[PDB]
């Protein structure tokens, strides 16, 4: 397995998520999700930019919440975020505002 | 920019405040880092313009901005907290700051309850913004569970010695129920 | 008060706006239209032009129809703004239209 | 601007007409300006491109308009006119008009009932577009109560007392209900 | 009559649509689609190169299709097009794709 | 266009393949022409890079596709083949074609069973693509009744003869029924 | 914008009652009392499209030095531009309520120096004749090349019965700007 | 020759426009123009709206410039249209603004 | 657009029953009597992207001119190009219904000259090219550099069987060419 | 070599391109190229998608010109893409025009 | 003088930016600059979100270099900016880059 | 991108445990240890907005050489640039896991040259960073104009305690910039 794919691998799976969810944030089947990150061939739709943007957003999740409710937080509609989910945001590319607010929340600013 | 609200919160003006305080970060982070604040926002600061850190006047209050993020981040402090974090001890001396602690104060730059307690920052933030501008050190605020200090630019604004690290342990669940007490 | 305050606050209360309906045109919450408008200091979202605009109707619609009439128009649906509502489109920034339409009232323009 | 259609409304051509009209607005303004028509458009005119003015071959088919002009803005004529609303007499001398009185001359431009009544101006607006372009002095129109005269761009087109003002009196509701009347 | 409105009629004449159908794909009353191909004066909104554009698809389908098959073809979802109707698609400007499909059916492309 | 799937089609190389195939096009159409397939795409080709031709193992294979484009047309076989429409029956000759015909095969470049029987084409397509890029002369894959081929950029990448046209006749509900037949 | 700080010392300013015999002129087919272009174009004194706004001279003379300006806009000289059909008003204006620009402590007061009043940007000027319109003032008096402008705005809905009265309308053909521009 | 033609060539003949100018206005060769304006068929490139537009200013001209002065004014940099010449703002497309600048004219505008 | 009266007037002319041998040069993997590369860029005498079109000479001779034509505009020479592998068709044309613009009063009805033939500007005959096709007309006759054209639209769907048939089909060489362009 | 580096380079070779000139149409330095078509990692700014169209042009190209006016070919003005070099057409996204033009070269369209 | 501009005033003056510079970067007059630093009305135009943007850059600037070397790298073309000057940058509304550029600088980021 | 190819091939080189007293020069204000401005503004071996990163140098001779070469970038000279208030930190690094790219086979491995070290385009470097710091990598070591460079990678996140040490901060004036530049 390659290492980009055992990478992103290894950072979804300390969330839990399943290829499922995977699928609806990064658009392409469960099935080519788990063979992605497998690393086998997928000729299939998948976008490999949303793939390491959730990636990036895991990683940092785990630094202010344990699995359990880092899990349920992306699937949470956020009042921080306008009442939008984190796993929307980074589905439709703003990945960088959930891992600003992940940077808030590890530094304690009054909500 | 309003130059109405400018002036207003100029005319207002500081006093020298010194407080122990109390900011929880995770474990990792640095306990004067405002980055964050300025990556995101926060109620008393637009994003992108400069550093704040935001802290309380007791542990207590401290807690309860804990409880507050636990429940925006739809859970509880005690299962927040099963990630690391600390609680940091910081004394405060001589900040110069805008005091925002009384409803008079708050009144007469235009803000009220709505303001300090609604989801709309967007007035806080305004002040927060222009005192920043004026070169004051920080906002006194009003804190679910006391007084909240917000400090905008530390690095830049304060001299020597003006916020000082005391003490930094482990915020565990037990640590934040024993605290949170009434 | 200042007196742009007070002049714009005049054009409105000729037309008998609650702060709320003034509020849900200028994208403000009722009591930042009432501090505006007294000349108080108001920290949050305001859409200044906005309400300048809104003034701007409500001197222009005060030549062709009573106050009562007047306000009720700038809520009701109107077949010669495809059915939408004068309030509506200041409330998005198309006063210009309705600036037009009311000369055409003033002018006895067949309908 | 179809060449079809301004061939068709050529191959028509004018007659003189002349009558007593009448019109209304608003006390402020001026009798004979078309301006309110340009900015805004009207059923038989275009916005932005040239003045026009509408008027009513009979005070009672003015007072018609002045009921539609008051059920468009949710409202009665009676109350509308508790602003201060004018009515103009004015005499109209030869104007070379397109007579479209009939359903005959109407269906010769493309025009049927559902143009005159209907929420869809685009017809009408084309026919009083090419009318003008062909430098005509307006139109001859169905008027809801009678014959209807649309005048474009008075100030070029016309000639000394073609259009003349002879008396205007304050539009009261009494004078409506008086001249509404069968 | 002049030629080019008798060429589109006999186009869509071909295909069997009522003025109404022809009406909501063109955005043009029934009576002036009446008018237009019957080579009489439209003063009224009609959009000439949609009229232009549903003649070329016209055309087209019959060499794929019965009359009554390519009539009901241009009003049913059609999985091919994601779902939706080729009346819709030319109604929005993307007759091309319509066309595109046609051929492809023409030349029996494996769907 | 991903380097480990050019890759991985590479590793299987092609085979050659003969076999008398079966095409229908409308009755005009030109038997080996497959700019249909590059105008629209199809699910082994994208659009607008190559032409692709389409052919089946069987006459009976053939019908099978004629009753899903009825299908996917919103009509029957019988119906649709009211308009003129011709069966082809091409001779295939030593044709270099990436054999996709097994599970196993299918399954080394990445696709399933969902790729080959539901809407996405988008794996598929990719398929195709990469074995066009390499030069391969077409894809053998599974058809609804049988064996089928795509055979890429015909003029192109064939030799004298590898393709010839055998026969081609009228497919009239007729020869359908009797074609479809077991 | 509409600048509050520009709003408040206009209204400082306040108004005075202006009472004089002006002039306008105007194509021949236009009426003399319409402030439609203005509002169509923009003036140096008014931004366009909010409301019609009237330009006056305080003296003939100063008017025919508008018509030069104007003229020279237009690539020309006042003698052939008025080869086409236009006329001069003669426009009785009275006790109309101006914010008075015409003393030089009145226009540093709301910041515009003689490069606002003959420069090629109007923006300064006519952020004041907006201000002034906003505030309900019936119209500006001006300094101008040749003498007084004033600048009457909204007319129509602003001035009470017989404000403005056009008293007479002539020809203006070359031989009378010449005339006028003389005496 | 047909009206609308002709009715669009008096209005740039009274100008005195060289074909090649008006070519350059409404993107079209000088024949192409010479063409349209006789009524004559011009399956060439010729933007239609823009011609129209030529005539609209070319008439609105005429009240406030002798012919001589208002052909040299349609192609003199104008400081009033930000040192722009009118022709190339009908040329694209801005011919609203000049029949503006031509309405200010006629008012007696002070510049 | 489709003009109105450009359609009026084609139609008013009508077609002619056209029969002759004629010559069409492709590449050499390409089959003689596909239009897909016309609808796809567009061709002199046709809009790219709604029907396929053939274009053909009434000569070897013109067809050479044609493949010189092409060459130039290539940047280099018919000698070079056909270094690359093309070859010469030979195609009977059978009562072929075309719009016969060969003359000068027929181009002129169409409003067409030389420069829209010959220059670098192709919308006028295109224009023609695609009312003929509207028109269901089989194609167009027309003037070429080296004799006469034909351009056939919509082959496939709108040809009697054999009305186009290919007879022959060579290596078109430098050296072919060459004899070619001169015999 | 990887297949894919190996299939666009023999491409880029037959038409005898410089990797100077493959750099400017590709946005990347000439060392990047010779990289990327070697199988060599390249962790600089290379726009793989042009490259990829490059290797189509060059392959098509193949079909009508020989391998000396093929190259002259892509850097000459050329009339019928109205003035442009087919090499700044692949550059600039617009492979998809030279490949059409190819496409009428190889069917001897009349120009 | 108004606590904004006095504030505004000072960043510029400790700069040593003449109001000619500071016009250009604003898009005002240098009266207009003058007048509006000394709080008093200016009419005309002015950008007054550009006149923060850049005191937000003077005094940020004064962390990393003294007066007379930050005043000529604001007109110095920069090649971390892509060989643009930061004023022009400030002009263009990209202050947040030259921000991001100053606390770079104040890092010691290594360039 | 982040490119398949280039993450095995730096994986594959792995990481070596460096340990070293190393240099760092901020403003006087700033903290010895803070990242946040390469990840605002993106530095020659980071991209920007993903993490923190910290340059460092293998010796206060080489800091020197980076503190002429961003008064360089600044227009100026070190000298004149230290008369704002910098400070120079000694910070003790010890067993951080980093990519060794201080040899030229290593660089040549992941397909960089000199030209990416030291010329204006930072793409190549800042890719081999972001890889770097994706494989979880503790910093790059990297050459340097001066010497040798560390650049350290999400600091707080990914070192043990006392990894990084902050032994000494100094005044960082033009007078030591000079003697430690020699010495």
């Amino acid at each position: 397995v390659n290492v980009l794919a055992s990478t992103v691998s290894g950072a979804i799976e300390r969330l839990g998520l399943t290829y499922e969810e995977v699928g609806d944030i990064v658009d392409a089947s469960p099935r080519s999700v788990a063979r992605w990150t497998a690393g086998q061939v997928v000729p299939q739709r998948l976008n490999k930019q949303r793939l390491i943007e959730l990636a990036y957003v895991a990683d940092a999740l785990a630094e202010v919440l344990p699995r359990d409710q880092a899990n349920v937080w992306m699937f949470s509609p956020n009042r921080l975020l306008e009442h939008r989910k984190p796993a929307d945001l980074v589905r439709d590319g703003e990945y960088q505002r959930v891992l600003a607010l992940i940077d808030a929340m590890a530094e304690g600013v009054f909500v | 920019l309003d130059e109405g609200l400018v002036q207003r919160i100029d005319a207002r003006g500081t006093i020298e405040w010194s407080e122990t305080c109390y900011r929880y970060t995770g474990a990792h982070r640095d306990a004067l880092s405002g980055e964050g604040a300025r990556r995101f926002g926060g109620r008393w600061n637009p994003p992108l313009l400069f550093p704040a850190i935001y802290l309380a006047d007791s542990a207590q209050a401290c807690m309860v901005e804990v409880e507050r993020a636990a429940q925006a981040a739809s859970t509880t402090a005690e299962k927040m907290l099963e990630a690391a974090y600390r609680l940091h001890t910081i004394d405060v001396t001589d900040l110069a700051v805008l005091d925002l602690t009384t409803p008079q104060a708050r009144e007469a730059v235009g803000l009220e309850n709505d303001d300090i307690y609604g989801d709309d920052w967007s007035g806080c933030q305004a002040v927060g913004h222009a005192a920043w501008f004026l070169h004051m050190q920080g906002v006194l605020v009003p804190a679910a569970g006391g007084v909240g200090l917000v400090v905008t630019a530390y690095e830049q604004r304060t001299r020597p010695g003006q916020l000082q690290l005391r003490q930094s342990v482990d915020l565990t669940p037990a640590l934040y129920q024993e605290l949170r007490a009434t």
